[PDB]
């Protein structure tokens, strides 16, 4: 029932969280 | 990190060089690549307004840039002099790990994660907001309601329809300042050619969009089966075009220059371009009251070049076969002519009819409308008081007599030919057969489908079909016909 | 359970006819999601679509689809082509079995890959892969639901192969040995040599005769065969049909050369794969060329009707549609079709075989199979656009 | 809003800018309450007063006698009073079997008598109204076309005589009207 | 001996496209194809260093 | 386009100001009549509007509004029935009969009055200048 806009929004939110967590763990290892 | 990133700075630039030279190439080659007879494009400035000019006009090098970059980088790399495997990339390492690396990464993530979603969301919202014909959903809604709750008790009037067109929500977007309560009066003062307040620019944009607005409403009211409504819409469209209120003599008020009140008082019987041409050249201008050779010539020319129609062999067809049959899909055919109240009453006999009846080239015999779509468009109109330069336009629409209600989408036709009007053939007058090009008169073919198919029963069922000329109070055409199911 | 209860995330249907522009834009964004997901590293990896966030790719939906295709070619579940609940349960089972695959092969890869639990972070990663595949699934749901163009999976395949071509042709990867740096981007090294060295004619013809990696000659042959096969598209044997039930209804039935749509190459490839691989695990030029000739001949003349479009098949279908041949005899259809169908079929097969072997001989930058697959995909897209009216 | 009469027990709202549905419902509930008090019976019946109907019919016979005097104006007056008093004095649930039959009885006598009396604009209006009601009949179309041409306008007459022609081209009166409008439009142009 | 001759006598009756139509079809399809291709190409390219740095 | 609010007005007025029970009876007839009339018109229009929707000049939003409007007028008509039966025991049976009866009569009277506006418009545009005598 989800609208396509909502599809995109949730997908990009997911991948954004993913890459943020990647680089922020890179930081949590290097500078933290 | 199985990859190198060429901090040596003598590897990449050739990359971006070619990766963009192949982009610029096609632009270069594509740039270095380097039917009808219009009448009024040269003229209409004779009767425009300066403010209209101002408004209509007030509302390829990156190739060379890239080529300069080509030169720069070529000279640069040339000035530069210069088991074993390697995973070499182009970009200089400093972009990889340098202090600009957080910059690059946050730039990229901003770019996708926001530029994209925001942009596509805005785009999709603004698209989905419209309809499939350029009209905005709220306006559509309002017209549909306005019509359905409209008790047909009242009778349409140009004032009523304009009152409906007060609620252009797209207008209200672009002019958040004022009220449709005013927009009505603005329209009215406009349609009377009289000046508005400070809002000349406003009313200009108004009529500009009013064109498409009116087309949309014509559509939906028609699909809603109120002929009177549709016919009124078309009348009012001619009205907005020629900036005149609907009047039973406006057939002559669509002229460029008329003594309005004087001529009204002096003569009122004359409502036909024919009656105009009927009298004498000196005499017609005498009646008009302009007394100028130039103005009279302009008016005679323009009135000579406003179209008119006349039925010739209006009937039905069915592709492949030749006989109407129960539960079939016919289509209207009528190969008509264009006149200007100067070449009347040409006998149907006086065409061999060989040049008229359709050929049978099979695929064409299956795909109609190709032969007509071959023809050119319609030239520009003349409307002084409309802002832009606009082609003509024809509307054809259908009417069953069992109810009088329209029975399909109304059909626009704007592929035509007016060459039967040029002064080259002016020799034929109203004041018979002497050196005439019998086979230079085109025969404007009109072929109009019928959405709802034929009936299942058998009989001589009757229709009425009408072609109304937009932009012109000229001799529009209104006919009946019928169809005999045979089986 | 032939019916079931709907506690799944389903996609909204296209409320109305959606126009060309928006359809295309949807394809654009959907492909973009596909690509970005295809080029993103994961979280749990320390060692060397390979190894990507979508290493598995679209295998779950691929299976579910072809699984049900085979099972209904056997006609196991006795599907009734009358209701809407039929297709409903159809796709329902598709997605549910898909989900089970997701979970299963997920925990599989967890154990198999030498990652090692050291421990809940592995659960987090398995969640990530699950959700990625689920995204791709519902994405193709919207695409082939009507907003897209149809078979977003064939679309994706067309991408991967075309993308692969351009990457091999233009990519900025270089190795160095003996003669300095050499980029594997064909045009890259081409213009590089063009710039840095003298003896202009010698350098041109020498990179031309690049005995080792893709040539200017190579890419030129690629674009050549490309526009040529595209030209071969079209070539449609029309035929005039005339309705009999609803009179006046005329039409043209076209018979495109690739009536089978490249399936012969899939089949011959499958067979050679079964043969040579298992053989070596557990001039002949004329031989192999005439072999591909015969293989496409037979695979056409069978796939024709094991698909379900035979002369007799299409003839009974025409009786269902009440459609005579215009200009000829009523029951003469079946004879004329028996004439036309298998001829054009085997000929399309021979042609595609010739194209494939010419590709492999010229060593052009990509698999002829992939080439024709993508070209037919986007060509069908065009044909939709045209038969309807496109901007 | 209301500033109403409780003496005669008649409702009314304010006297200012007012929308249509307002006055509609006002007059409706008014005549409904007058109906209830003229009934004085909680159980009504969709049957009307045959006595009142017979008084109306006697008024109509008096109008026919007034025509018998070869006096047309007073006849028009009497039968117009008949129209009005019948439009008023019958409930919105009386005999459907007589309402529109007698309606068209009246209206046809009206249109013919007024046509011969001379006035024709109101005649045209009666014809447009009855057409809306849906009494497509050759005689109806004869009257409408006569009236339209007598009012000197051509396109709409062509259209309406066409719509009439879609049912019975076999007569000759309408075809004569068609030759009339044909020469008339030919002269209009020329 | 017979198959190819008869089948080509057939094939000459399949109304291939012609110059203008071919230009149309290329201008549409090949352009769409180059489009999708370059999309994937550039995106994977620019993702290379992203892949490096995100880690 | 509503008067249901007007009947709420009259009922909450009758709550304290007592004109006559028959006045509220009559207004109840009026509201029920408009209810059944809008029901009839929407019912007959359903295919035409659905067709306009399919052809797609309307969007989606108005279609949503129309389906909900149908649901509303349905349930509100049922509520009119329940309120009528609460009011009186035997005024639902012949009630909807005379409801459609009054419906047709009021449409008749509406159009019968419309002739005034009609002739005003016609004389205004055509400037015929009718005489007190036949002209």
């Amino acid at each position: 029932r989800v609208d396509p806009l909502v599809v995109l929004f949730l997908a990009v939110g997911f991948i954004f969280s993913v890459v943020a967590l990647h680089v922020i763990s890179k930081v949590a290892g290097k500078l933290f | 990190t199985n990859y190198e990133y060429d901090e040596a700075s003598e590897t990449w630039p050739s990359f971006i060089l070619t990766g963009l030279l192949m982009v610029v190439g096609p632009m270069t080659l594509l740039q270095i690549y380097q039917f009808n007879e219009e009448v009024f494009k040269n003229l209409n400035e004779e009767y425009t307004s300066d403010e209209i000019k101002q408004f209509r006009r007030k509302f390829n090098i990156i190739i060379i840039v890239g080529w300069i970059l080509v030169a720069i980088l070529l000279q640069r790399i040339n000035s530069n002099d210069a088991q074993s495997t390697s995973h070499g990339i182009a970009l200089p390492r400093f972009l990889v790990d340098g202090s600009a690396s957080p910059l690059l990464v946050v730039c990229y993530v901003a770019l996708l994660g926001l530029i994209l979603p925001y942009f596509v969301s805005r785009w999709w919202a603004r698209t989905q907001s419209y309809t499939k014909k350029g009209i905005h959903n709220v306006t559509a809604s309002n017209f549909v309601s306005n019509l359905v709750n409209y008790k047909p008790s009242e009778i349409v009037t140009t004032d009523l329809i304009l009152h409906w067109l007060s609620f252009a929500h797209e207008f209200k977007q672009f002019f958040p300042d004022l009220q449709p309560t005013d927009f009505e009066k603005l329209l009215q003062d406009h349609i009377n050619r009289r000046d508005s307040g400070k809002l000349n620019n406003a009313k200009f944009r108004i009529v500009a969009k009013c064109h498409s607005l009116l087309h949309g409403l014509l559509d939906i009211a028609c699909g809603f089966r109120n002929l009177d409504i549709a016919l009124g819409a078309i009348n009012t469209f001619k009205c907005i075009v020629q900036a005149v209120p609907l009047t039973p003599n406006c057939q002559i008020l669509q002229l460029p220059n008329v003594d309005k009140e004087h001529f009204i008082t002096k003569t009122g019987d004359i409502h036909t371009l024919g009656k105009l041409f009927t009298l004498e050249d000196a005499k017609i201008g005498e009646v008009l009251g302009i007394k100028d050779q130039a103005k009279l010539n302009e008016t005679l020319r323009v009135a000579s070049h406003i179209p008119n129609l006349k039925i010739i062999k209006a009937d039905f067809l069915v592709p492949g076969e030749n006989q109407v049959t129960p539960s079939s899909t016919p289509y209207i055919s009528l190969k008509v002519l264009v006149r200007s109240a100067k070449q009347p009453l040409i006998p149907t006999s006086l065409i061999p009819e060989e040049n008229l009846t359709e050929p049978q080239d099979f695929e064409s015999q299956r795909d109609p409308f190709a032969m007509m779509s071959k023809q050119p468009l319609v030239p520009y109109s003349f409307a002084p008081f409309f802002p832009t330069k606009r082609r003509g336009s024809w509307c054809c629409l259908v009417s069953s007599q069992k109810d009088g209600k329209i029975l399909q989408t109304p059909i626009i036709i704007e592929k035509l030919s007016y060459k039967n009007l040029n002064d080259d053939k002016d020799f034929f007058d109203k004041r018979k057969h002497e050196k005439f090009d019998i086979n230079d008169w085109e025969i404007g073919t009109i072929k109009i489908p019928l959405g709802q198919p034929a009936p299942e029963t058998v009989g001589d069922f009757f229709f009425r079909v009408i072609v109304k000329s937009t932009d012109y109070f000229t001799t529009d055409l209104d006919i009946t016909m019928n169809m005999k199911v045979r089986d | 359970f032939k019916p079931f209860e709907s506690f799944l995330p389903e996609v909204i249907a296209p409320e109305r006819k959606v126009p060309y522009n928006q359809k295309l834009i949807w394809t654009g964004v959907s492909l973009l999601i596909f690509l970005i997901l295809g080029q993103i590293p994961l979280y749990g990896i320390v060692s060397s679509n390979r190894g990507t966030l979508l290493e598995l790719g679209v295998s779950p939906i691929i299976t579910s689809s072809m699984i049900f295709q085979f099972l209904q070619g056997t006609q196991l579940l006795q599907i009734r082509p009358e209701s809407k609940q039929d297709r409903e349960l159809f796709q329902i089972a598709q997605k549910v079995c898909a989900i089970i695959l997701i979970l299963g092969q997920a925990l599989v890869v967890v154990m198999t890959g030498n990652y090692g639990a050291p421990l809940p972070i592995c659960l987090l990663l398995i969640f990530q892969l699950m959700f990625a595949s689920l995204i791709v699934m519902l994405l193709d749901e919207l695409l082939s639901k009507g907003y897209g163009l149809g078979s977003g999976i064939s679309l994706f395949t067309a991408t991967n192969i075309a993308e692969q071509i351009f990457w091999r042709a233009f990519a900025p990867t270089t190795v160095n040995s003996g003669r300095g740096k050499e980029f594997e981007g064909a045009v890259i090294a081409f213009f590089h040599l063009l710039a840095v060295r003298k003896d202009k004619k010698r350098a041109l013809v020498e990179a031309f005769y690049r005995t080792n990696l893709p040539n200017m000659f190579q890419v030129l042959m690629t674009v050549a065969i490309f526009l040529f096969v595209l030209y071969l598209q079209g070539f449609r044997y029309e035929l005039p049909i005339r309705s009999t039930k609803v009179r006046g209804q005329i039409g043209i039935y076209p018979i495109k050369l690739f009536y089978t749509s490249n399936t012969p190459i899939m089949l011959q490839s499958a067979l050679t794969s079964n043969i040579f691989l298992i053989s070596q695990i557990l001039i002949k030029t004329i031989v192999y060329i005439t072999f591909v000739l015969g293989s496409c001949a037979v695979f056409s003349k069978t796939w024709i009707e094991i698909s379900g479009t035979s002369p007799r098949d299409i003839a009974k279908q025409f009786k269902d549609q009440g459609m005579v041949i215009n200009g000829k005899r009523e029951t003469s259809i079946y004879r004329e079709l028996k004439k036309i169908i298998p001829t054009a079929a085997a000929f399309g097969g021979a042609t595609i075989g010739a194209l494939s072997v010419g590709s492999d001989l010229l060593g052009t930058l990509g698999s002829g199979a992939s080439i024709l697959m993508a070209t037919t995909t986007i060509y069908g897209y065009y044909e939709a656009a045209a038969k309807e009216g496109g901007f | 809003t209301l500033e109403y009469n409780a003496n005669s027990k008649l409702i009314t709202a304010s006297d200012a800018v007012v929308a249509l549905s307002t006055e509609t419902n006002i007059d409706q509930i008014n005549v409904l309450t007058t109906s209830l008090i003229g009934e004085t019976n909680p159980n009504f019946t969709p049957q009307p007063n045959e006595a009142l109907s017979k008084m109306i019919k006697g008024l109509f016979e008096s109008g026919m006698k007034n025509l018998q005097q070869k006096k047309l104006n007073e006849a028009l007056k009497n039968v117009s009073l008949a129209i009005e008093m019948a439009q008023r004095k019958r409930a919105p649930w009386e005999a459907f079997a007589i309402q529109l039959p007698e309606l068209h009885f009246m209206l046809r006598s009206k249109i013919d008598l007024c046509l011969i009396l001379g006035k024709h604009l109101e005649a045209l209006q009666d014809l447009d109204f009855l057409l809306g009601t849906g009494l497509i009949q050759p005689d109806v179309f004869v009257r409408k076309a006569d009236c339209l041409l007598k009012l000197r306008q051509w396109e709409e007459a062509r259209a309406t005589c066409e719509r009439g022609l879609a049912l019975a081209p076999e007569d000759m009166k309408l075809r004569a009207l068609l030759i009339e409008t044909a020469r008339n439009l030919a002269e209009y142009n020329g | 001996v017979e198959f190819v001759r008869e089948g080509t006598q057939f094939l000459a009756k399949c109304k291939k496209p012609d110059l203008k139509e071919y230009t149309k079809i290329v201008k549409a399809v090949g352009i769409g194809f180059i489009a999708v291709g370059i999309i994937g190409y550039a995106i994977k390219l620019i993702h290379i260093p992203i892949r490096y740095v995100i880690v | 386009n509503d008067a249901h609010d007007l009947y709420f007005q009259i009922k909450e007025m009758s709550e304290n100001e007592k004109i006559h029970e028959k006045v509220l009876k009559a207004a109840l007839l009026n509201r029920g009549a408009e209810s059944v009339r809008r029901s009839l018109k929407l019912k007959e229009l359903a295919p035409q509007i659905n067709l306009l929707y399919k052809n797609g000049s309307i969007g989606e939003d108005y279609w949503k509004r129309f389906e909900t409007e149908v649901k509303l007028i349905e349930l509100e008509f049922k509520d009119t029935l329940q309120e009528a039966e609460r009011l009186q025991p035997g005024w639902v049976q012949l009630f909807v009969m005379v409801c459609k009866e009054i419906c047709f009569n009021q449409a008749l009277s509406r159009r019968y009055q419309s002739i005034l506006k009609r002739k005003e418009v016609c004389i205004k545009e055509w400037e015929l200048k009718i005489n007190n005598d036949g002209r």
